[PDB]
């Protein structure tokens, strides 16, 4: 939306409108140190949550970065915002 | 392109009005052709009067000069100021439109009050400008919704973004930090981080970018605000500062490179709080990092974030994909030690990357290597891991000195 | 019948009257604190209390 | 524009199963979790439950960290082991979170006299070699 959230954006446009590759590599448990995840007494609370947000779940948030600046699959445009509110503990 | 004539079907309801029962189809076309181009000769010619005397409205009037020029008789009631009606009855299955002229009594038109007397012509003479500009004279012509708090806060939030004044943006990222209800203003944040890096391809700012990546760890810093729901949005935003051909306008005067590091810790950051094994949100991560940066014919600067990410994610995750590109960074230096310009960028965009690679391959290359690492620079390709290998070995004995 | 069982449902909205009032009035006054404090940071500001 | 509420993958059926055969992997009867370790390794559908069952361990385990549960850790190997004979689910997917907690168990001091508990302890050492292997 123009006079949404991120407007300032907008604004300063102007615009009128409204072998490695292998799964086993990338695994965590290759990437992560067991001994220093453990607490050991010294000096969690998570997978009880509701749910996990379904765009990330399988979404392909890759596609959206652009590797190169000259050829883009789009150009600036007014990607108007879903303006969609979710998530817990809402009044509404 | 196409004439445009009268329907058939309306001459043949004038034929009506004649009393003829029965019209030919050529008749009705006939008929509509030459009356459609009597109306066109006439229609001109009213234009013509139009503007010979500046009117642009198509006065009645014009069309009745036109009408005494063509020698036909003059229509009459058109130039007495009137309304268009038109009265329409479906009845039974016909279609017509007709005038339903009010009565008025005679003594009423006489009744009405006379109307103000019109002023004679008059001349009136002013500057409509003075050796330049018009002068400033009446006669020239004078030329899911945020919580009103909350809005308020977000348009001040906006502000520090902006880059107005630095102790703004300073005192914003601190009261982030301590503020326990931001809830309903965490989308409209990760939004406008989003906005501002989709900007940045358009136009190249290397300090915008570093503003947003700033108000990103101002909310991590926050435990009472989850980003789990929001972190979708963030990721590539993060991601495209890390990977992006170009950060600013000019690559070699602005140090882009330095927030690319930055960017990757970020990422790194980000992915910890919340990663879910089901998600494997670092999983993802980490080949895109390793897909750019096998990828040939790719910017070094995309290639230098990749690196970056890899280190930043974990140690091991350096070993596993750094140390099999060891060989690549090699063949790197054949180009930086021999090409056609001296003074191209990327050559220089080159010699980043190579600082970054050995800075990241001495303490994997140390612990595979023993401490004086005599074979260590044989190992490296050009020797230059092998050489920040012994310098870590050093580093290490310092560290066990101070401890 | 648990091996090709399906069931679907939905999110549980909170019921209670007084945790909603609760919320709503908790995140008002959060967020209007912070407009004054971050107000006060940027702006010229007079103490009641001498140097506070 | 508020959109449907999101609903979990797993059925709310197969959320309470799974409540059920934890409930029973406890350890308080015996028959009990033999019951569970069987039900576990004979169903297809227990697989995608994978990630509640490692971390209700990985949480089980943290808290015997802090005051010593050897039987209760004897039965959280139990229930690592039908876990991991299951051909359904996908163990090396979730191994990562398994990995530390049994490392700790093997290496944990024991807060209960050492005596008392001496046979358990050989025990609960002797699961963890063979299931970390």
């Amino acid at each position: 939306w123009r006079y949404g959230p991120a407007r300032l954006w907008y604004d300063m446009l102007g615009v009128p409108e409204d072998d490695l590759l292998a799964d086993e590599n990338f695994l965590m448990v290759t990437q992560l140190h067991w001994e220093d995840d453990i607490i050991w007494d010294g000096e969690p609370w998570y997978s009880i949550f509701p749910i996990d947000n379904e765009d990330l779940v399988y979404g392909r948030w890759e596609d959206n970065i652009i590797w190169d600046a000259q050829a883009m699959p789009r150009l600036l445009e007014p990607p108007v915002l879903t303006l969609d509110p979710n998530d817990e503990n809402l009044i509404l | 392109l196409s004439n445009t004539v009268l329907p058939s079907e309306s001459m043949k309801v004038v034929a009506e009005s004649m009393g003829i029962a029965q019209i030919q189809e050529e008749t009705c076309q006939l008929l509509t052709d030459e009356v459609s181009y009597r109306i066109k000769e006439i229609a001109q010619d009213a234009l013509k009067f139009m503007h010979m005397g500046k009117r642009q409205k198509l006065t009645t009037s014009d069309i009745d000069y036109a009408l005494k020029l063509k020698n036909v008789e003059p229509l009459y009631g058109f130039h007495a100021q009137e309304f268009i009606p038109f009265r329409f009855a479906s009845g039974g299955g016909r279609e017509l439109y007709f005038y339903e002229e009010k009565e008025v009594d005679l003594s009423d038109i006489i009744n009405t009050p006379l109307p103000r007397v019109p002023l004679d012509v008059c001349l009136k003479a002013h500057w409509l400008s003075i050796e330049g500009c018009q002068p400033a004279i009446p006669e020239n012509p004078p030329p899911h919704e945020l919580s009103v708090e909350q809005q308020l806060y977000y348009k001040e939030i906006t502000e520090a973004c902006v880059g107005s004044c630095e102790a703004k943006r300073a005192e914003a990222l601190q009261s982030i930090a301590t503020d326990p209800g931001l809830y309903q203003m965490l989308p409209r944040f990760s939004t406008f981080i989003s906005e501002g890096v989709r900007v940045n391809v358009v136009q190249n700012n290397l300090a915008l970018l570093i503003y947003l990546m700033r108000m990103v760890k101002a909310l991590m810093d926050n435990p009472t605000l989850y980003l789990e729901k929001y972190v979708h949005e963030l990721i590539p935003a993060v991601m495209t500062c890390i990977v992006s051909r170009q950060l600013c306008l000019r690559p070699d005067v602005d140090n882009h490179w330095a927030l690319r590091d930055f960017a990757a810790r970020l990422v790194a950051q980000i992915c910890k709080h919340f990663s879910t094994t089901t998600n494997n949100i670092q999983s993802r991560i980490t080949k895109t990092f390793t897909k750019s940066w096998v990828d040939e014919k790719t910017p070094w600067t995309t290639r230098y974030g990749s690196i970056a990410g890899l280190a930043e994610l974990g140690h091991d995750v350096i070993k596993t994909l750094i140390l099999p590109r060891l060989q690549q960074e090699g063949e790197r230096i054949r180009s930086v030690l021999d090409g056609p310009v001296l003074s191209n960028i990327d050559r220089i965009g080159a010699d980043h990357v190579q600082s970054l690679l050995l800075k990241h391959c001495a303490p994997v290359l140390a612990k595979l290597r023993p401490p004086p690492d005599n074979q260590d620079a044989y190992r490296a390709e050009f020797g230059s891991l092998g050489p920040l290998l012994c310098s870590q070995v050093v580093k290490a004995r310092a560290q066990a000195a101070l401890q | 019948p648990h091996t090709y069982i399906k069931t679907p449902t939905y999110r549980e909205p909170v019921s209670d009257y007084q945790v909603l009032r609760e919320k709503a009035a908790s995140q008002r006054r959060d967020v209007e604190r912070a407009l004054t404090r971050f107000m006060a940071k940027t702006g010229e500001t007079q103490s009641l209390f001498k140097d506070d | 524009r508020l959109k449907p509420r999101s609903i979990h993958e797993l059925s709310v059926e197969q959320q309470l199963y799974y409540k059920e055969i934890t409930e029973a992997c406890v350890g308080s009867c015996e028959a009990k979790r033999a019951e569970a370790l069987q039900s576990i390794a004979t169903d297809p559908g227990l697989y995608q439950m994978l990630p509640r069952f490692s971390t209700f361990i990985s949480e089980g385990v943290r808290v015997n960290v802090v005051q010593n549960n050897l039987a209760l850790l004897i039965y959280l190997m139990r229930m690592v082991k039908a876990l991991m004979d299951n051909p359904t689910l996908y163990l090396e997917k979730y191994v990562h979170e398994l990995i530390p907690a049994v490392m700790t168990c093997i290496v944990s001091r024991q807060l209960c006299l050492r005596p008392d508990v001496d046979n358990h302890w050989a025990l609960r050492d002797f699961a963890a070699r063979l299931v970390a292997q």
